[PDB]
DNA sequence: TGAGGTAA
DNA sequence: TGAGGTAGTAGGTTGT
DNA sequence: ATAAAAA
């Protein structure tokens, strides 16, 4: 079907045109600018009973598509500002950022007011047209006139095909067409995971069950929760052994007081230095949220990467159960799952067990067909720390390694890449035909030259043939370069809908966008694009994009829900908590 | 665009043979037909010819001369050797009971003779394999309901729709044993059970319990049925389970006996499973239509007639369904809301309805009465929260209806949990101490902390039914009121919960205004017929609603009825109200339509005719130029029609637009109204209309009923199913 | 802190 | 009980 | 206009 893009054609000059548009848009009375490419209206909504007003506006940019014309890209935006008191300073009619505060997306002040910024395809694509028709007119080409148009770009947008996934005991899942098979794709994915189990059948390490003491928690609620979790995790991964329990005292709760005793008293005496463990956070009674947040941060970051910790909340565990009066026995005082509250508890337990398996490096499934390139590398530079993932063919081999970054950082990163590649290439992917680095953020050539040095060393040792191999670097943008929005024009009563999963748009032969969220999943609003840009190398961009999209279908955290990032960057974000 | 319907065409009627063999009167004829059909094992197609009634029987089966013991006398019944022939192209109305009954019987027999199926009633067949992966103690069974159709194109159709049943996993074996026969007996009598009985599954109604199988004489009988069974019921049956007595759910016969092991128990969709189930049976258009197509292809194939073949086709009917247009609404200070086409204005219809009501207030601007704010005392619920809630509610009401005076507070204590002594203590002591017996008020239910369930609703029910004619109240729950304010002393609404409290208050105030008979809005254009009289009788109580043109005049009237006295009361009420109200609101009425819920026995038409004759005697209304009739509205549709729209989107099926109608006969139609501009999950359900008497036009009545559907007074932001007259009757008339 | 996208 | 619809009938061949 | 109570 035909698709509608968010591109209004203008019928080098890039910076000159941007200057003209910015200068003419800054003169509008009901239009105050906030960034180089962000504007807002000088009025809040009506019927807002809070102490914070919201400000509508639009995001604007220019595009240089391959057709041979310049285009305008427009998308909505929203700001939150308190009314009674960075600041918004005043000088006559000239208002600019530097006596009112500008709020951030965090804290409870804005969290209750967020549905106003989410618009579906029809509402969003009519608001964009209204903004174009109203404000984006009477624009001047300095002395001349600029024809900012309407009736947005209509194109036949192609899409990738959903790859065939590989599960345990074979039992693959493949999509043949736009039939009832694809309609239940996410449900089939989750059901196959639940039935067959995880693909990785390697042995387990030692796990623990460190929970609060008896003075704060009962001795039967924890027993029932542990038994249910053990049953589910044994059904999923049959190699699980046991879930031995550690009890630690509360010792009041004001500010990080329990953290001092947590390591030296109970953890050191029981020799629990090595393991994975599971922690229940004490908030059963009335609690101060700041203490719980600080406790979570200190529990995750106090220990170095040994004993990686996945936590849980005691409130939900207690709410999911009921204190039965053990009718039939004496003194059991056990807790049971409420009969009307079984499905939600099952979903809770499934998600928690999946998370604990992810932190245990047991991947649930993989792709049946090999990707076009053998080696994929994901590098992220966390605060003062860095993380690397190595992704081999199909997805059966994913390796993760953290590192402390102390310049000599390039030397350390190059050494890490060299040793990891020389250790792992002969084991999993002998004679690779291509190495791709996927870097989150911005690239400066350090990773590319490190890969070049490692390739030269490996060719000196004869591991990989230099002539047939290729290497390249691609950059992932979590915030898109330009806010591209597309919709599918249909015959239904609502004439627009979200694009299908896999719709790609290449702006330049080295830059493009992928819409992973789409038809087989359900979302509120319009899908946002994931932006990729290949910087250097001798790769084919189309193959890299197809492999990245196939990596997006590997949703290890929530298989039922959709996934926005490829599994390598998502795994870094999950397993790279500070230190 | 085209719409895919739920009908499958029988493309073999051109070569089907057919044959013949031959209130109190209607009941006697029905009884005669039931008795002959029971003894001949076939369909009865009772025919009227030459002012006489005969029972139709196909010529293959014989019929022996005898007598049937009727109530006045035992009428002799006799075979008539004359046999009549019906061609494929002459199915005139006297023969309409024929063809229909023959096909029905044949299809029911062949469907009940299936392996992986069983029948629940005359027209519902379910699978014997329940839904997999249910963690509760309730099995969900999925099946279909079918019906025959006589669409005016000239062909018979099969209408098939999905259905679900909820049955516990095991009943009468692990629930009651011989040691507690008299303990829980009263918790099972009068219910509906499923009996397997080998490979002949049927539903039953239990008349009580009995002795055990080893003593009641019936062993070696069930062992015969479980021997030739595809299910190993040998382990199920043990000589310890007691013998239960059953009858058929249809009518009364002798009290048969059977064991308690094979009997499972069914649930009507009110006892339990609410909000823990009922979400598995909600299916969208594409999924439901795919399941229907699979059922038709799986079981409605290679069907056999008596000697021929039944060629039921596939690819269900594809037509072009027409629709009515959305009427234009009228609000306070004019402020019309009209829809010009399929544009953005149609998209925000419900939201703009609510916004216009919020901005402009209610349209009815008459005076008010004395109001109360029945609320717990100072020790329970305190006083500062009460004062803040009262201030906010008063501000909202005065913003909505500017004739509001005040909100006089009344305090009551709670004491203990009795639900009957607290009934007298709560509203028969403090309200009787004051002069607060006439008014409207609104009560705040005490549910602050650790309130016990299963009684508060009972209390609430009592609170809705003591002083009904003089103290019509609207309830509210203190748990939700206390969930917004938090102590700081003084009480202030929390900053995070500001929109939620606003929505709660707006809906509560709108419901309280509806109790006060202050209609928020009305239609702009007049209806085709001036007067609409909606009648609805249930639970010994009757309710009438008089709707004048435009709806600016909607008058509700409750009545108590106990059957000739009932008809006299109905006639008196209709005549008195019409004579009182016609000269005021509708001078020289053009027509009178009685929208009746349920089934019409002809009493309404007689009452309307008598009232019209008396009115013409008074000279108020004419006789040559006047129309009057009765239209029956069915809450549960006769044939289960479903409509979906064909679109090129990724989901190829969509719900039809609001107001899409399809008529099957000259006097039978279906309307779909919960469609596009509103948001629902699942498929829209039809509304069924059919005339009974009178000389009205059916198109005008259908369009006016759809126009009345668009008047939503309870929740303006959501969809509506019933027309405003029946919806108002159901909202009021709480006892 | 059960978890995803959309909002930023 | 702030509220809406979607889910949900009637229940004649006979099935000891 | 808002998220549930509802794979
Ligand atoms: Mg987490
Ligand atoms: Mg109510």
């Amino acid at each position: 079907k035909d698709h509608i893009l968010n591109l209004y054609r203008i019928d080098v000059v890039y910076k000159f045109l941007d200057y003209e548009i910015r200068r003419q848009l800054g003169q509008h009375r009901d239009l105050w600018k906030l960034n180089t490419h962000q504007f807002f209206l000088r009025e809040p909504m009506k019927g807002i009973q809070g102490s914070i007003n919201v400000f509508e506006g639009f995001t604007y940019k220019l595009a240089r598509l391959a057709d041979g014309h310049f285009y305008v890209t427009l998308d909505l935006s929203t700001k939150y500002i308190d009314k009674y008191c960075r600041f918004l300073y005043l000088n006559g009619d000239n208002w600019y950022t530097i006596a009112r505060m500008l709020y951030n997306t965090k804290d409870e002040r804005v969290k209750s007011l967020h549905y106003l910024s989410i618009k579906g395809p029809s509402k969003r694509f009519e608001a964009i047209n209204n903004y174009i028709s109203s404000y984006f007119k009477n624009l001047k080409f300095n002395a001349g006139k600029l024809l900012i148009s309407n009736e947005p770009l209509v194109e036949k947008i192609k899409n990738f095909w959903i790859p065939e996934l590989l599960f345990n005991n074979n039992r693959r899942l493949k999509i043949t067409g736009f039939n009832s098979g694809m309609r239940d794709f996410a449900y089939q994915r989750k059901q196959l995971i639940k039935n067959n189990g995880v693909l990785n059948r390697t042995s387990f390490d030692v796990q623990y069950l460190l929970v609060p003491d008896e003075q704060y928690m009962d001795a039967n609620l924890v027993e029932g929760f542990k038994n249910n979790a053990e049953f589910l995790i044994k059904k999923l991964a049959p190699a699980f052994d046991k879930f031995i329990i550690i009890r630690y005292p509360v010792k009041s709760c004001t500010s990080a007081s329990v953290q001092i005793q947590e390591i030296e008293k109970v953890l050191h005496r029981r020799n629990a230095l090595h393991g994975f463990a599971l922690v229940v956070l004490p908030d059963l009674d009335a609690f101060s949220p700041a203490f719980l947040k600080t406790f979570h941060e200190l529990l995750k970051s106090k220990f170095y990467p040994d004993l990686k910790v996945q936590c849980a909340s005691a409130h939900n565990i207690s709410s999911f159960f009921k204190p039965f009066s053990t009718a039939g026995n004496n003194g059991i005082v056990e807790y049971r799952v409420v009969e009307a509250l079984k499905g939600r508890f099952s979903s809770y337990l499934f998600y928690l067990v999946l998370e604990h398996l992810i932190v245990n490096r047991k991947w649930p499934y993989a792709l049946a067909k090999n990707l076009f390139y053998d080696i994929y590398i994901g590098i992220d530079v966390h605060d003062r720390h860095a993380g690397f993932t190595f992704f081999f063919k199909n997805g059966e081999q994913i390796i993760f390694h953290p590192e402390e970054v102390p310049k000599v950082r390039a030397k350390t990163l190059n050494k890490v890449i060299y040793e990891k590649l020389k250790l792992y290439i002969p084991l999993f992917a002998p004679n690779p035909n291509g190495i791709v680095i996927v870097r989150d953020g911005r690239s400066f050539g350090v990773e590319y030259k490190a890969l070049q040095a490692a390739i030269n060393t490996l060719a000196a040792e004869g591991i990989v043939n230099k002539d047939t191999v290729k290497y390249g670097v691609v950059d992932l943008h979590k915030q898109s370069s330009v806010p591209i929005r597309i919709a599918a024009k249909t015959n239904s009563y609502d004439q627009l809908e979200n694009p299908v999963a896999g719709s790609y748009k290449l702006v330049s032969p080295k830059e493009g966008f992928i819409f992973s969220t789409g038809y087989p999943f359900d979302i509120k609003g319009t899908s946002r694009p994931l932006n990729l840009s290949m910087k250097e190398g001798d790769l084919d961009f189309m193959k890299v994009m197809e492999d990245v999209f196939c990596q997006i279908m590997l949703a290890f955290s929530a298989p039922d829900k959709s996934n926005f990032l490829p599994v390598i960057i998502k795994l870094i974000d999950t397993l790279l908590e500070p230190l | 665009k085209d719409h895919i319907l739920n009908l499958y065409r029988i493309d073999n009627l051109s070569e089907l043979d057919f044959s013949y063999k031959l209130e109190l009167l209607n009941k006697q004829l029905q009884k005669i037909a039931e008795e002959v059909s029971s003894v001949t094992k076939g369909p009865t197609a009772v025919l009227k010819r030459n002012q006489r009634f005969f029972v139709a029987v196909p010529a293959d089966k014989q019929m022996e001369d005898r007598s049937i013991d009727g109530i006045p006398f035992s009428i002799p019944i006799k075979l008539l050797p004359e046999v009549y022939r019906i061609d494929s192209k002459d199915i005139q109305g006297h023969q309409l009971d024929v063809v229909y009954k023959f096909l029905d019987y044949e299809i029911r027999r062949q469907l009940g003779q299936h392996r992986d199926l069983w029948k629940l009633n005359t027209h519902q067949f379910f699978l014997r394999e329940p839904m997999k992966g249910i963690q509760g103690s309730i099995n969900v069974f999925e099946g279909f309901t079918y019906k025959l159709a006589r669409l005016a194109d000239g062909h018979f159709y099969v209408t098939l729709d999905l259905s679900t049943k909820y049955i516990d996993k095991y009943c009468l074996s692990h629930y009651i044993n011989e040691g507690n026969v008299r303990t829980f007996e009263n918790n099972y009598k009068g219910r509906r059970f499923l009996y397997l009985n080998g490979d002949n599954w049927y539903t039953i109604e239990l008349l009580g319990f009995g002795k055990s199988v080893k003593e009641q004489d019936v062993l070696n009988y069930i062992t015969e049925k479980i021997e030739h069974s595809r299910t190993d019921l040998k382990r199920y049956v043990k000589p310890n389970d007691l013998s239960m007595s059953y009858t058929y759910p249809g009518r009364t016969m002798d009290p048969h006996s059977g064991a308690t092991s094979l009997a499972r128990m069914l649930y009507n969709t009110k006892d339990e499973r609410v909000k823990s189930l009922h979400y598995l049976s909600i299916k969208g258009p594409s999924k439901r239509f795919e399941a229907i197509n699979n059922y038709i292809s799986s079981y409605f194939k290679n069907l056999k007639f008596n000697a021929g073949k039944l060629l039921i086709s596939n690819e269900p009917l594809v037509e072009k369904i027409k629709n009515f247009w959305i009427p234009e609404l009228l609000f306070n200070n004019n402020r019309r809301l009209k829809i010009t086409g399929f544009n953005s204005g149609m998209r925000d219809f419900a939201y703009q309805r609510k916004q216009l009501i919020k901005n402009n207030g209610v349209l009815n601007r008459t005076s008010f009465d004395v109001q109360y704010l029945l609320v717990p005392d100072e020790q329970y619920m305190d006083a500062n929260l009460v004062e803040g809630f009262k201030n906010n509610a008063e501000f909202l009401i005065k913003k909505l209806a500017p004739a509001f005076d005040k909100f006089i507070i009344i305090r009551y204590p709670v004491k203990s949990c009795t639900s009957a002594s607290v009934q007298i203590q709560e509203i028969e002591k403090v309200l009787h101490r004051r002069n607060a017996l006439h008014g409207f008020a609104l009560v705040v239910l005490p549910d602050l902390d650790a309130f016990s369930p299963a009684f508060l609703k009972t209390f609430h029910e009592l609170l809705k039914s003591k002083f009904y004619p003089d103290l019509k109240v609207q309830c509210a729950s203190a748990h939700n009121i206390s969930s917004f304010f938090k102590p700081f002393v003084e009480y202030r609404v929390v900053e995070a919960l500001k929109g939620r409290f606003s929505s709660y208050l707006f809906y509560l105030v709108l419901e309280h205004l509806i109790v006060n008979r202050k209609w928020p809005y009305a239609l702009a254009k007049n209806l085709f017929y001036d007067i609409y009289i909606g009648i609805d009788v249930h639970d010994r109580h009757a309710g009438f609603t008089f709707f004048f043109k435009n709806g600016e005049q909607i008058i509700f009237h409750p009545e108590e009825v106990p059957e000739k006295v009932r008809a006299k009361t109905l006639n008196k009420v209709i005549y008195e109200k019409l004579k009182l109200y016609i000269p005021l609101f509708a001078p020289n009425p053009n027509g009178i339509v009685i929208v009746r819920d349920g089934r019409s026995f002809g009493v309404e038409y007689k009452a309307l005719q008598a009232a019209i004759n008396t009115l013409a005697a008074e000279g108020i209304v004419n006789k040559d130029t006047v129309k009057y009739g009765v239209v029956d509205l069915h809450k549960q549709s006769s044939v289960p029609i479903r409509i979906a729209a064909k679109t090129n989107s990724y989901d190829q099926l969509e719900n039809p637009v609001a107001g899409s109608y399809k008529l099957v006969s000259p006097k039978e139609g279906f309307i779909f109204s919960t469609g596009y501009p509103f948001d629902i999950k699942g498929t829209s359900r039809p509304l069924n209309l059919s005339m009974k008497e009178g000389d009205l036009d059916f198109m005008k009545v259908m369009e006016d009923v759809f126009c009345q559907i668009m008047l939503a007074f309870s929740a303006p932001d959501k969809s509506n199913f019933l027309p405003v007259i029946i919806k108002l009757i159901d909202t009021l008339l709480e006892p």
